[PDB]
């Protein structure tokens, strides 16, 4: 296989790859925002 | 005369004071401005409100 070609994969199959490979770990991201939704209001208060 | 005199003055005394206070009282008001209040919050605007 040439370098080029090769070149083509890296970026339109790897590099997609290596991004959708690092995972969210949601729950413990939605820990995360619902933490920060209190941090920007605390001290003030609901809407909006 | 004097005691008209006496009254009058600590009149002028408590102007002073009461005015500070009632300043003071719309101040505090201003600082802070409550949600959680149960009569303020209807909440998705009018439906809910009484």
């Amino acid at each position: 296989l040439s370098g080029g070609a090769s070149i083509n994969r890296i970026f339109h199959e790897r590099f997609p790859f290596e991004i959708v490979k690092m995972e969210f770990n949601e729950k413990e991201l939605r820990r995360e925002i619902s933490y920060a939704i209190k941090n920007i209001h605390g001290i003030r208060t609901g809407l909006f | 005369e004097e005691t008209e005199r006496i009254v009058a003055n600590h009149i002028r005394e408590r102007e002073g004071k009461t005015k500070d206070q009632v300043l003071l009282l719309i101040d505090i008001q201003v600082s802070y401005i409550n949600t959680n209040h149960e009569d303020f919050i209807g909440f998705a605007n009018a439906q809910q409100r009484s």
